[PDB]
């Protein structure tokens, strides 16, 4: 997206590049299954714009007022996400990630 | 509730007791047995126990993470060992924390 005075201007970027990976591992605040609006649109044709990913952590939490808040003395995370394994993808690259429920799930009936 | 593993077969009560040996027999006269020879036996009671542990899988953060409180004594000396005198120079008094150490470490994502 080139930004001028005369518009708005995208344009094809041969250099692109998107760095994705999966946690097999668990390795980082699993954020999936909450039930929080990041879905793709009902309808075909409606883009899916993914959602950004972020986590709760929490600290020390003090009644100092009316008002509770957390120090973060303790217990407090930073996770980098740069910092791990990933695939970097770019122009023309296919990436697929399967994946296989446990066989100890139960039967939910209809 | 109250401590670490319920186990259906648990170790077995090892019951000890001295081989009790009788003071002479009287000839059938005042019909009271003789207390038991005074006697005690000493030995040394080897306990060896395996536990099965894991490595800890640190969280993959960018955070040094803070380590459990190491354990503190009313008297403010070091923990577990013999303080010269309290008080008294007969014997040494062994010092044990505050409160109950607790094995829990580090944190890991739930």
């Amino acid at each position: 997206v080139a930004t001028n005075q005369t518009g708005t201007t995208v344009s094809d970027s041969a250099s692109g590049g998107i760095t994705v990976f999966a946690d097999d591992s668990y390795d980082y605040p699993y954020v999936l299954g909450h039930n929080q609006d990041t879905l793709p649109g009902h309808l075909p044709g409606e883009n899916y714009v993914l959602p950004q990913y972020g986590y709760i952590t929490r600290g020390r939490e003090i009644d100092q007022q009316n008002s509770i808040v957390a120090i973060s003395d303790h217990k407090t995370e930073l996770f980098f996400l740069e910092h791990h394994d990933a695939e970097c993808l770019g122009t023309g690259d296919h990436w697929s990630h399967h994946y296989e429920f446990p066989d100890d799930l139960p039967w939910r009936k209809l | 509730l109250l401590g670490g593993w319920g186990v259906l077969t648990p170790p077995p009560m090892i019951f000890v007791k001295l081989r009790s040996q009788p003071g002479p027999p009287s000839p059938g006269a005042h019909t009271v047995p003789q207390s038991n020879l005074n006697q005690y036996a000493i030995f040394h009671l080897h306990y060896s126990m395996q536990f099965l542990v894991k490595r800890r899988k640190r969280s993959r953060r960018h955070n040094p993470e803070k380590p459990a409180p190491f354990p503190t004594t009313d008297s403010g000396r070091m923990p577990f060992t013999l303080a010269n005198s309290l008080k008294d120079p007969n014997t040494p008094v062994y010092e044990v924390p505050s409160d109950q150490w607790i094995a829990r470490n580090y944190s890991h994502l739930l």
